[PDB]
């Protein structure tokens, strides 16, 4: 419970669409039922509820920025052998010579 | 050849089996080597570990989306107190009427053992919490 | 690995499940392509033979000696002529109360499949003995 | 023995090349040896000494 599981930075400006459409996690334990909590700094973006395997994504669009990190805070305990979990962002083409 | 349709037969299945714990019983962990099968008595196993099926144990299965198979809850069982030290091989399970109802497997979380083990020993005296378990009918 | 108990548990299942043909049934051969499970409905394919099945169906359930198995003997449906010609490929089960219970795919004399056939090859006018046919279980 | 030391989440549609070419192992350990499966849902798909 309240697990800071994974992070990471983000380096050049990204879009996330809304509710996280494309995004998609899987885990082996087909009845853990928990919700995960998706923050950014100290600001709700996003959440994920899960229902014996069944993950549902909720929230809106929204930017990233270079100099921010994205944070992910679990809720309660959760058993299992296995759990992934994946979103998709959109980044602009831009060379860098 | 046979795909099963859940809510008629698989569900069906499910509860038929599943519902003899309703009452509870009693699961037995024991070294190897593993009976051949349920109709082979113990002749040289030793017992590790007891726990107690709470009553009930199952029931009612419930579809699981997405997945092919039909899925039955567990009951969580209580902390009990192992035996001698013993590097466990296999274990059997018994209704509150005390019959032996199948053969299990043991395994680390990694096997697919519904003996979820964190660790391949359990000491003596060390009361180990069972994760969780379940049953699902395939189909 | 899970291993069941022939008596205790194998036959219980195997009850659980045939004796829902006590009141009788039905079967339903189709051409291909098979529908990806009982619950996604016939679109297209062209029905060739019906069967009926006797009441009842199945029961009692007995045990297969040398065998990793259970089983149950199952009526015999009397012969059906084809009103169409074609190639069976699929084949679904129909109870007598309408409601599906299962399918499976169809197969040569050397074939595993739910159906056995000498030839796949069929044509209208021209019916078949159901010799024999019956359920089974691994335990 | 039997542990899992790592999983990922599929996104688009992917092509794995053959012998798993590309691929490429390093640690410090001059004398580890060992053997990896790679499974996708049930059944192994690739294996590495």
């Amino acid at each position: 419970a309240d697990e800071t599981v994974g992070v990471h930075a983000v380096s050049h400006e990204t879009v996330i669409p809304s509710n996280m459409a494309g995004s998609i996690m899987v885990t082996d334990s087909s009845t853990l039922d928990g919700v995960l909590n998706v923050m950014v700094g100290t600001s709700v973006v996003g959440t994920v509820t899960i229902t014996d395997g069944a993950a549902v994504f909720a929230s809106s669009e929204f930017n990233l920025d270079p100099g921010q990190l994205v944070r992910i805070v679990s809720t309660s305990e959760g058993t299992f052998e296995y759990v992934g979990l994946t979103l998709v962002g959109h980044r602009q083409v831009v060379y860098v010579d | 050849a046979i795909r099963f349709h859940p809510t008629n037969a698989a569900l069906v299945a499910c509860n038929a089996v599943v519902d003899l714990f309703d009452a509870g019983g009693s699961i037995e962990v024991y070294t190897g080597p593993q009976p051949n099968d349920p109709t082979v008595a113990v002749s040289t196993q030793t017992l590790l570990v007891t726990f107690a099926i709470p009553a009930p144990g199952y029931g009612p299965a419930e579809l699981v989306p997405g997945q092919n198979y039909v899925r039955a809850p567990g009951a969580l069982p209580a902390v009990a107190v192992p035996g001698a030290s013993g590097v466990a091989a296999w274990a059997r399970v018994k209704n509150n009427a005390g019959d032996v109802i199948f053969d299990g497997d043991v395994g680390t979380s990694a096997s697919s053992a519904f003996v979820r083990l964190s660790t391949t020993n359990l000491t003596a005296g060390v009361g180990v919490s069972v994760t969780a378990s379940e049953y699902r009918q395939p189909t």
